């Protein structure tokens, strides 16, 4: 999920623009839903997922909001020490504790129904438990027992009409989000919201503690330590689900890093550029970043480096000076399916090559299968969700850095061979791999492009449409599943805050017993392919003046 | 007047919902819900509450105990009783609002229900505060703010003590899953503030 925020000191034409582009996949009917609220101390405009009460999406006229992933470390597990006299009980600060437990039967349409436990200790749920060690493990969140309090805080954020107000709410939040604010003099603002855990001192977050009392959390920390910033110096705030702040630790997932290499650097470069940044040009980024391959930048210089005394008639050499060639930005063929360049299966080869001769092999199967991907996999319906940079990748990132890297390199993932060797075998076995499907004539390889899929089942898995409800774009864009933006005293315009929003394929879900789709099923699906975006009303004289319908209820609670 | 809830949709469909207090600005917006998105709504209720193989049978019910084993419903209803009157009327309003467009769909189910409903082989029932919170909860909270990979961090460490000894292990564990990684690009800039805490990493909870 990505954001940026541009603040007064780097806008043009406006004194702050924030751009949102939250991933959470693609499905019909639309993942987030567009909606208004007017009274009652609201008056906002934007879209949510699932129509939660609180948009996470939009603006209020005054301030606009919007968020991302945190990946915070908010959850540790306990190791329960259980016993084989008392089952049920586990010990915690000196005494055999009952387990709290619950019966559950999942009733089953053309089926037998089943009958399970959930069990929860003090530290959470069980999930599950070794009876060869007499130890159960218990999921600990730091929000527990704050979930209805975040879905509150999300709602009151949309009346704060400043910074203090709104941090107020950010401060009730307690899931592992980042939140953005922006308002209509130009000021931003960042909170990577939530309740994190004050642990004992000695407790590594990555792996789980002893539940027996002495590793209990203290409690949590406060909202002074959450990161956070006001009005940065740069004059801008972008995130694409890298670190918040120098120092703060990621989610312990094995696969997930905050390291060197880290796809938010693409923002940075389209921000960077110029001077200042139009709302054209800010939403333009979204365009850019869709289409950029992640890897290229940093592993272009190591592949320069090391086919750099090459002849020209050497094919190491000449994938190589292909990718030089190249600024990383892929674009479809004529044909509806092919990219214009090659440059990503290049990459996609050279780097499943190098993993596995580097990380993968330094690690014991079977994790080593954690680090062998090269962050191209993907369906024939294409990615399930955003393109990152892979976690082996990262890690042959900092190791292709050397003494750059502040990563200790505790085992040579080269192995004690120069590096330069190891990246002109893997350019060996691209060569190889790829003329042996496309020829040996680069320059008409057509290789073949990914393309994005609005599934009919919703993020679980589970269906939310018939499948025929699926729709198929063509390019894959690695981008939000919807993009809004919200531009802050625009000097193109007296109004104080102007704002666009795009919720594929439409607001409407709903088909008639009939089969005839609603007029509003599937009229944002162009749209968001072709990078566009429609505006979303705040004011009532706006809302009267773009009306197509309307209803008046009469109801006493 | 206090009764009165105004709907109005733009040219894409739209909604925006004009009311003069909580539980009628909620209600507003949860029958328009109702109206554009029953089935995926009634769909993701059973995907946050762990009741998708009651429609669609076998293959969901590994799925469901799943669902159920992650959460602590009771708890969340203690919660929901916890709130104020007007906190409440945000979730009551909305559970009410949906309600008014679903009575009125099983009433006239010949041309207000979902086709999606005759596809798959039953019809929408009520909702009540629970079920909306779950809809956030089961979503945002339980799935997008709990990812923990913990035991298979201890297992991989195991395995690495196992192939390189025990120190040379935990620095290869740091290697690959570093706690901190000082050149990673950060949100805020350095100069404006860094991180104040510092971790343990080398495992010294079982030390
Ligand atoms: C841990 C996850 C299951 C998954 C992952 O990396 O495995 N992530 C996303 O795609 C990212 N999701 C988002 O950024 C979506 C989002 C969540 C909250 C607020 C805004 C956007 C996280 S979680 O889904
Ligand atoms: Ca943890």
């Amino acid at each position: 999920s990505n954001m940026w925020v541009i603040g007064k000191s780097k806008a043009q034409d406006a004194k702050a623009i924030m751009v949102n582009g939250p991933q959470f996949g693609w499905y019909a009917p639309a993942y987030t839903y567009g909606i208004g609220l007017h009274g009652a101390g609201y008056d906002v405009t934007g879209n949510t997922p699932f129509a939660y009460p609180g948009l996470v999406f939009g603006h209020n006229g005054v301030i606009s909001w919007g968020s991302t992933a945190g990946f915070g470390d908010d959850v540790d597990i306990f190791a329960e020490r259980l016993s084989a006299e008392k089952p049920g009980y586990y010990l915690h600060n000196g005494k055999w504790v009952k387990m709290l437990s619950r019966e559950e039967t999942i009733t089953v349409k053309n089926g037998q129904a089943e009958t399970f436990t959930v069990w929860r200790t003090v530290h959470g749920n069980i999930l599950q438990t070794d009876q060869t060690t007499q130890t159960a493990y218990a999921k600990s969140r730091a929000w527990d027992g704050k979930e209805v309090a975040s879905l509150l805080a999300w709602t009151h954020q949309m009346k704060a009409k400043n910074w203090q107000e709104w941090t107020q709410q950010a401060a009730k939040q307690a899931l592992t989000i980042n939140w953005y604010y922006a308002d209509v003099n130009g000021n931003i603002g960042y909170v990577h919201t939530g309740a994190y855990p004050d642990r004992q001192s000695g407790h590594d977050p990555r792996l789980p503690v002893p539940g027996t009392g002495k590793w209990d959390w203290k409690g949590l920390l406060p909202f002074e330590m959450n990161p956070k910033v006001y009005n940065p110096q740069s004059g801008y705030i972008a995130n694409w689900a890298n670190s918040p702040q120098k120092d703060y630790p990621a989610s312990d997932l094995f696969a997930f890093l905050w390291g060197g290499a880290d796809r938010v650097t693409e923002i940075d470069r389209l921000l960077e550029q110029k001077p200042r940044l139009t709302a054209d040009q800010a939403w333009d980024v979204i365009r850019q970043t869709s289409r950029q391959d992640l890897n290229l930048r940093l592993f272009l210089p190591t592949l320069q480096a090391a086919t750099s005394g090459l002849t020209q008639s050497d094919p190491r050499r000449q994938l190589v000076e292909t990718l030089t060639r190249w600024d990383g930005i892929n674009l479809l063929n004529d044909d509806g399916k092919t990219w214009q360049q090659p440059g990503s299966a290049i990459l996609n080869v050279w780097l499943t090559s190098m993993l596995k001769r580097t990380v993968v092999a330094a690690v014991p199967m079977p994790f080593d299968k954690w680090y062998s991907a090269s962050g191209y996999e993907t369906t024939q319906d294409g990615p399930t969700g955003s393109l990152n940079i892979s976690v082996g990748a990262k890690i042959l990132y900092e190791a292709v850095q050397g003494d750059k890297s502040p990563i200790p390199q505790a085992v040579d993932l080269f192995a004690g061979k120069p590096q330069q060797e190891v990246v002109l075998a893997a350019l060996e076995d691209t060569w190889e791999t790829l003329s042996k499907r496309y020829g040996n004539n680069v320059s008409n390889w057509k290789t073949p492009a990914m393309a994005l899929t609005f599934r009919a089942n919703n993020f679980f898995g589970v269906p939310q449409a018939a499948a025929e409800e699926t729709r198929h774009q063509a390019e894959y864009q690695n981008r939000g599943t919807e993009n809004d933006m919200i531009v802050f005293s625009p000097t193109t315009s007296d109004r104080p805050v102007l704002a666009w929003d795009v919720v594929a394929p439409g607001q409407s879900g709903f088909i008639a017993p009939d089969g005839t789709v609603d007029k509003h099923y599937e009229d944002q699906l162009k749209m968001y392919e072709n990078f566009g975006r429609k505006s979303l009303w705040l004011t009532k004289q706006d809302v009267e003046a773009h009306k197509e319908s309307q209803e008046v209820l009469h109801v006493q609670r | 007047s206090s009764s009165e809830i105004k709907i109005v949709r733009d040219e894409y469909g739209m909604p925006h919902i004009y009311a003069n207090d909580t539980w009628h600005l909620f209600y507003g917006y949860g029958y328009v819900v109702a109206q554009d998105r029953l089935f995926q709504m009634e769909m993701a209720r059973r995907s946050t509450q762990g009741t998708v193989a009651e429609v669609l049978g076998k293959d969901f019910v590994k799925f469901d105990k799943d669902i159920r084993r992650n959460y602590w419903p009771d708890a969340i209803r203690a919660q929901i009783a916890a709130l104020s009157p007007e906190d409440m009327s945000i979730l009551q309003g909305y559970a009410d609002g949906m309600n008014a467009w679903i009575d009125k769909v099983n009433t006239n189910p010949e041309t207000l229900l979902p086709k999606q409903f005759n596809t798959f082989g039953f019809t929408p029932k009520r909702w009540e505060p629970f079920d909306v919170a779950m809809i956030f909860v089961g979503t945002m909270a339980n799935r997008f703010s709990d990812s923990t990979s913990e035991i298979d961090n201890l297992a991989l460490l195991t395995a690495l003590k196992d192939k390189y000894g025990v120190s040379q292990g935990m620095a290869v564990f740091n290697q690959l899953k570093w706690l901190v990684n000082p050149s990673a690009p950060t949100t805020i800039a350095v100069q404006e503030s860094n991180y104040p805490l510092k971790f343990n990493q080398q495992n010294s909870q079982t030390a």
